[PDB]
């Protein structure tokens, strides 16, 4: 029932995913080796929405582990929460595409993507009621941004009506990882605008200074961004999943978040956000949660909501807490910050409301934003794009590989549009 | 005889029901299994043995809510087929729940109805719990309140309906829900009982010393609300009220129907010790206007018909001398059209506290409905809000890409707006 | 059927009221959680059981008095609802107390005052204690009570005002505060029953043998003077007195209501037993210019209007002899347009002795309320402070930063001006 | 409710708060660690004035301390109740400003301003109804003096209608601590003027004068001057926070200290004073109390009463104690002293009465004066001001930090117009 299929795609994809099903069988009490170890029954209420049955009462997660490199495969098999995934849903190559967008979306993306096809469709058709499919992917790369965007397409073309939401890593603004960034991410936001209903943006450097300066980490690892990037996309499918008093799946949200086709893109966020020192000073209320989330610095992509509207938030609350507080707690941050939501939406806030906390919180929220902000990153993507691009800066890499010029001018085309609607509204 | 049928739908619907129910078993000495260790017919049928179904159905298109229910403590007190429920949700969205939704599952709804009605020798109406800015609690509550009218087209057909708050929402498409909702039932509806939580937030807050109420205390004072509106059904007392006397009493014009709900003796354990709560006290309370739980303050308006039903320790003279006194107040104006706008009901039944609750025992209790047209404000409001979002088009590509046209929004407008006129109309004074 | 309500305003009047209903559960037999082991009627509202609420509203800006009534040993006494408090005081400030802090609660106490009103069949008036020199004593009372004569335009307002002591003085601003007060106030007052911190140290001091008195002793003597007012409302006597009586036999003009409280029976224990205090005595004691508690020597004056509350074992001939007694003195003048200066009332009920309290158990006492023109030094004095402190402008900026303006300043100033010419033309014999 | 936000800056500053926040947790009964382990209920009934719960029940109190060297930081973090201030509360620098004014008012104050700036605004945002702030630091010293201004000012132009006060530690006429405390205390009174409700002027040698005479401390450390200001600062707030007879807050003190708007300097006082030899000799009564704060010895302020005139006075009594003693004692002191007080001004003296004593003792008050011989520490900082600045010593640094000798003027003639306003009443 209303079962999710998760397919992670490229080193960034697969080591948050990794993190999410571990975060995941931590809230269903799964144990790395499959079997049931939890202590209440909403666990297994809804295990369905991601995770299948096997023979002896083992559940394997609904996850296809997609990479053009095998050194992932290996690291993530090895690992632990690694003997978790079937292990015919490992789907890799040899060569990586290096970080070529052309490489992992036309010339290995290809065979790459009929495996992994043939293995998405015998997920879905194994499925119950199939709610949507969830990726995670980043932009910045090279199997991860090209390989994401084809098997995005494929499946929107074969499941046109199911709820594609993607959780991809944009490049950030400060220090870049590779040298073509702008021109994966804007390939990649080009065929992510017409074929996804959600994408969460999520920017590295937002989360180091969440880690910096929210959590007080001396070194922040990779395990503690997936970490919270996993728990963002816990709160939103565990809103999907669990008893509530308000609740709301994907399809909900995206209604309540996409006014219009193309404006889904999304600054995603967590609450409780606390550094272990500060942890005995700080009272967990509603209030509380609603400050920090609605906080500029808590958001997890480097794009400022001040310099901005919200078109739309969503705030998904976990835990028992009363109704009342929480709608007091939007009415007032609506009516503080009215220059910071649009007008011509009355009510710009959607709450929904889970039972259910995360695994050692009492309460706990996600926050996803739909603001004009995003207009800011596309911008930046769009000045480094077109600086490249000017001077043909890395293109014989792209051209060799198969695609043309009027291809990029097609991509900068959308995302200018895009930025311009953004502007617009 | 007189026998009843409750239809909760959504998520609001199906936990007020939960309320009510708690609250009949409490009050007819029913245990949450069925059993006891008539007056519980109008809301029961015996089966047999002393098991004791309730006349309702609980509709979601969500399994959450319903699930919730089936596995609670009143998990043996509902016939598991009256437990309707779908897949996924209608999302916030009119067109879900009324055109895509909505459509694989009222057919199941109207069989379980009509099954119940079946069952029923005379029935008086029925009893739909919804909430206005929900997506199964709009567009299904309108999808069935259209094919009940269909169906049993002379049966009355209340809704307890929470209208949405002036300033606290939670939910962003609220106005279009609303406004497309109150086109459909305002075609096929009798009467509409409305409710705001942020009133009844008020009230708890200023009346009952609890600075943090959830959910479940607004659907106990709702609860209450039903249970004094149904006690002459349920009990016997001075001056029984039916169904259709509410119908006739507080609908003045086929259009102008969405009376407001009002509750008095919402006090706590001290304070009800501390006070002498009376006829005439609680009477007051009522028409006080920080004791609406409707957020629309009434001296912006004019009433135009009161409902009063009195349960408990009451006398006549009492409430026809409290009703004097109503009357001789400058500040409650009515209409120049209802000269006599009272309908007075007593009922010998004093109200069932219930264990856990924040409600004191009392003696005595009063249920105001009034038709007023303050109700106009909120309408205004209302509209305005469905003008802003829908002159910028916001969130239109959801209900259209769901079954719905455009063509349905500028209607609903029109009918909204013709509404307006028509309680601006009815304000005025004769000539 | 007479029942009046108190108001009690700030530290004083809400420490005031702590002795006077703690006076008035002892002489009415009501333990301190309201219930008992009619007279107890114009004071007290009964609710169903034996819980005696009393009607009165504590009312300050500051939760500090009001929080250690609600959690002393009348914590389950006095009606929740009815203690109000604010969150910031006046800080001494009239401004804060009238203008800025004032007008956020003003609102709450008109409401409860209302809700006591609609609790009373015939209210017979108001009874406000508040001190002159404070922030919410004096700003607060004022607003109040102009709001009241908005509200009650009819009802007689007695005020038991705590006037600033000749030379002790715990507050800088206590000049400024005073002269507004007065001069609101006295726009909208009936008559205030003035007593002095110093005076009433001087007669604990001399009388009670008590070298170290608190504000606690203060309290009990003055709540032993509004019982000896109130007990003709309270309970049954020769000769009744109302609180119009008061208005009547004590205000020859409307600007000049402002009576001195006595009374006679201030004694110890010892000092009891050896005396042998009878009517002719306690009447004496009354008129010696030392046992007043506002430090003004009558002699300096000429009175206008005496009001002897005799209560206890008093019989009217021994009244008249003594009031004969009285008039025949050359020490005390009077008027020479009051030919008869002394209204006399006589109640059967002997003064309650609190346990824990220095006054002793007699037979009969004396409450005396005079109205004189020696009160005429007290202003002067009062207003020439005022004048200075206003010569030099210091403070002003506190209370006009806090919306009210210096033209404010001078209106009242020469308001006293007006008040004082007022007792100087009363003061002198027609010709 | 009336919650007070307290800022420590500089050496002087953070070691006089450290000991400030010893005794109200004293006071309040509250652990080193942050717990309460008091008696009464009157402890916790106004405990949100100076402390925020957290999550576990858990006091932190509601102080920022900013300093430009790390030094002092580390010194109040190691030490006894170190780990009771908020961790993100230590706002502090690496250069430590020297002595220098314009180092910590316009190089390195602006950068550490805008941060506890942000602190403030946090710390504020939090509270239910801010009553005012208070500020502790020394105008003879570096960022102590010139970051305080700063951070006053701009409170002052963010919050103009709470009540701003500080407890600021003058520089003593014999001998000074710091070559260039003429410049920084100039232009620290000249910013304090316009921007301050109540300063309390404290000076190190009156407190030395305090422990060797009648306290009889052979060897006085800092931590007995810091106990003393600490103690005045009690009985202030103390009769905001704890039940009492007759009940002021800043506010009330400031209403009846304050004539004109500029004559807000203080010579604060504690009357029970004792060594502990003579404890048992003296018997603790109101008459004691009064007479000993009314001693021209006691007051903390090397400015002796006997060469002005009192403006205003006020007691603030702590204990159970007769209200008549307390009224009669006041007007004796008015009557006998009568050449000492102005004439202007009837009834001098603010009188209030709090119920609960400190720990340790059955009666204090504390004694607040508004004289004209405050004059006199203005003077002399004014003629050493002008010695200095006739022939320009030390301003070559002033100036390359930033300043002008404009500045220097207008800051001299300001205080001029003090002194003869002081002269003028």
């Amino acid at each position: 029932m209303r079962e999710i299929v998760h397919i992670q795609a490229g080193q960034c994809g697969n080591q948050i995913g990794a993190k999410f099903w571990e975060v995941i069988s931590d809230e269903h009490g799964i144990d790395p080796s499959g079997n049931y170890v939890g202590d209440s029954d909403l666990q297994l209420e809804r295990i369905s929405v991601y995770y299948n049955e096997a023979s002896s009462h083992k559940y394997v997660p609904r996850a296809i582990l997609v990479d053009l490199e095998p050194g992932t495969m290996d690291s993530v098999r090895s690992g632990a929460f690694g003997h978790l995934f079937r292990p015919d849903n490992f789907i890799f190559g040899q060569s990586g595409a290096g970080n070529n967008w052309a490489k992992g979306h036309y010339t290995e993306g290809a065979e790459l993507v009929d495996s992994v096809l043939d293995v998405v469709r015998k997920e879905c058709e194994n499925c119950d009621c199939l709610q949507g499919f969830q990726l995670t992917h980043s932009l910045g790369g090279g199997t991860g941004s090209g390989m994401g965007t084809l098997l995005i397409s494929k499946v929107r073309e074969e499941y046109p009506d199911r709820i594609m939401n993607t959780f991809s890593v944009v490049p950030s603004p400060k220090v870049s990882d590779t040298v073509v960034e702008p021109y994966n991410a804007t390939l990649s936001i080009h065929q992510l605008v017409e074929n996804t209903d959600e994408t969460y943006c999520i920017d590295n450097e937002a989360l180091y200074d969440i880690c910096f300066r929210t959590l007080k980490l001396a070194t922040p690892t990779y395990g503690d961004l997936n970490h919270l990037v996993s728990a963002t996309m816990s709160g939103v499918t565990t809103s999907l999943r669990f008893p509530g008093q308000l609740n709301a799946d994907l399809r909900k949200l995206a209604v309540n978040m996409v006014p219009f086709p193309r404006l889904h893109f999304f600054m995603p966020g967590f609450a409780p956000l606390t550094a272990r020192g500060s942890q005995q000073y700080r009272a967990l209320t509603v209030p509380e949660l609603t400050q920090q989330m609605f906080d500029a610095k808590n958001m997890m992509a480097a794009c400022d909501p001040r310099h901005g509207r919200y078109l739309t938030v969503a705030t998904v609350f976990r835990g028992r807490m009363s109704m009342k507080e929480v709608d007091e707690q939007m009415l007032a941050i609506q009516s503080k910050n009215s220059s910071y939501f649009v007008e011509w939406i009355p009510n710009n806030v959607k709450v929904a409301v889970c039972d259910i906390p995360p695994r050692g919180l009492k309460m706990s929220s996600t926050f996803i934003g739909n603001s004009t902000a995003i207009q800011e990153l596309f911008k930046r993507i769009s000045e480094q794009f077109t600086a490249m691009f000017r001077r043909k800066a890395f293109l014989h890499w792209y051209t060799g590989e198969g695609m043309d010029e009027m291809e990029f001018t097609e991509a900068e085309s959308n995302m200018n549009d895009l930025v311009s609607e953004y502007q617009q509204y | 005889m007189r026998e009843c049928i409750s239809i909760h739908v959504g998520q609001a619907g199906v936990q007020i029901g939960n309320a009510c129910w708690e609250l009949y078993c409490l009050e007819h000495g029913i245990q949450p299994d069925g059993q006891m260790p008539d007056s519980f017919n109008t809301f029961f049928s015996e089966t047999g043995a002393g098991k004791h179904v309730p006349r309702a159905v609980f509709v979601d298109l969500e399994p959450t809510v319903i699930d919730e229910v089936r596995t609670g403590t009143y998990r043996q007190l509902f016939h598991p087929e009256q437990l309707i429920t779908g897949k996924e949700d209608a999302a916030n969205n009119y067109a879900r729940g009324h055109y895509t939704i909505g459509k694989e599952i009222i057919d199941l709804v109207l069989d379980r109805i009509r099954k119940l009605a079946d069952q029923c020798t005379g029935l008086q109406g029925f009893l739909v719990f919804h909430s206005f800015g929900g997506g199964t609690g709009s567009g299904f509550t309108s999808l069935l309140m259209e094919r009940l009218s269909v169906d049993y087209g002379k049966k009355s057909k209340l809704e307890f309906s929470i209208y949405p708050a002036p300033q606290v929402s939670t939910a962003v498409v609220e106005p279009y829900n609303s406004i497309l909702t109150t086109h459909t039932t305002l075609e096929h509806s009798d009467c509409a009982f409305m409710v705001d939580n942020e009133a009844i937030y008020d009230i708890c807050r200023r009346n009952l010393d609890i600075e943090r109420p959830t959910y479940t205390n607004l659907n106990r004072l709702i609860s209450q609300i039903v249970s004094s509106i149904t006690a002459s059904l349920r009990f016997d007392g001075a001056l029984n009220v039916d169904l259709t006397d509410f119908q006739t009493n507080l609908v003045p014009y086929p259009r102008i129907h969405f009376p407001l709900a009002t509750y008095a003796p919402v006090i706590s354990a001290e304070k009800a010790y501390h006070e002498q709560l009376s006829v005439a006290e609680i009477t007051n309370a009522c028409f006080e206007p920080a004791n609406q739980m409707v957020k629309c303050d009434p001296r912006h308006g004019k009433y135009m018909a009161c409902c009063l039903l009195y349960r408990g320790d009451v006398v006549p003279k009492d409430v026809n001398a409290a009703i004097a006194t109503i009357k001789t107040k400058r500040s409650i104006q009515f209409v120049d059209w209802c000269p006599t706008g009272f309908k007075v009901g007593i009922n010998y039944q004093p109200p069932t506290v219930v264990p856990g609750g924040d409600l004191a025992k009392v003696q005595r209790a009063v249920c105001m409905l009034s038709n007023t047209t303050a109700i106009a404000e909120a309408w205004a409001r209302l509209d305005h809000k469905f003008d802003l979002m829908y002159a910028k088009r916001a969130f239109v590509h959801w209900y259209v890409g769901e079954g719905m046209e455009e063509g349905e929004f500028s209607e609903a407008r029109e009918d909204m707006a013709a509404l307006e006129k028509d309680y601006e109309e009815v304000g005025v004074d004769s000539v």
